């Protein structure tokens, strides 16, 4: 086509989606990770995670307001990944890399799994 | 704005 | 912070949101523009438009499944802008620039209004 | 991935 493109549009959209998350506006699901609860937008979760995409395209699960993750999932690892979904920034640290990678594999977040594997390979 |  | 960032994340999220729109997955509102109907995600509309942000943060309007736009709004102009919201690409043409700018002013999409004003100033 |  003969379209023009606004370079910052996708980033500005995500920044606004994160502002809605921070103010709990139009969040439509709670993700339960053991004793912790995380409110989010189903569409954003699906856009970032192969697991959430599969869950919310399921004709029965699409209507659930609460999703319980596997008990092996670490709440901090999930929190770091949820922040990444809404900001593009990943708080990857020596103390959390194993939990973050395990959570990203479960959530099916391929690019996160890739950088975790590379950061781990560098420290061995 | 750019030509994509 | 000491975060790393994935450059393409925001673009990949928007591409996935557009895929959900194309398959009518988790769309939660219909925008009526005269005889035409457009299905969309309230969160994406709010993230792109000052008008939709104001509408869906209203304690009563937030719960509506149908929003009727002002009858002066052109359905093609709205369609072009809805595509822009989900892709960052604007199909701006001599034949549609006036309708697109009028629709972007109504929807409160400042960057679109800015490029329309510049493209119009160049042709005078 | 980059240093933002
Ligand atoms: O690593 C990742 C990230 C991700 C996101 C989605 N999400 C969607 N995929 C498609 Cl094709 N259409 C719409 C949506 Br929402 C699917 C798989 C994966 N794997
Ligand atoms: O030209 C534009 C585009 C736009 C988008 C929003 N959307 C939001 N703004 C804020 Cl501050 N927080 C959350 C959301 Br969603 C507000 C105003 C405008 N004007
Ligand atoms: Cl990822
Ligand atoms: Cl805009």
């Amino acid at each position: 086509d003969s379209c023009i493109q606004f370079t910052r549009h996708a980033s500005d959209v995500l920044l606004n989606l994160n502002r809605l998350r921070s103010r709990d506006i139009l969040t439509d699901v709670v993700i339960v990770v053991s004793r912790e609860q995380f409110r989010a937008h189903k569409t954003v979760l699906m856009a970032c995670s192969g697991l959430f995409y599969s869950i919310f395209t399921d004709q029965l699960k699409c209507n659930l307001s609460v999703i319980n993750l596997d008990p092996e999932i670490n709440p901090e690892g999930f929190c770091i990944l949820l922040d990444f979904m809404y900001t593009s920034r990943l708080n990857l640290r020596e103390g959390n890399i194993m939990a973050v990678m395990a959570t990203a594999m479960y959530l099916q977040m391929e690019h996160v799994v890739d950088t975790c594997r590379k950061f781990i390979k560098a420290s061995e | 704005w750019v030509i994509p």
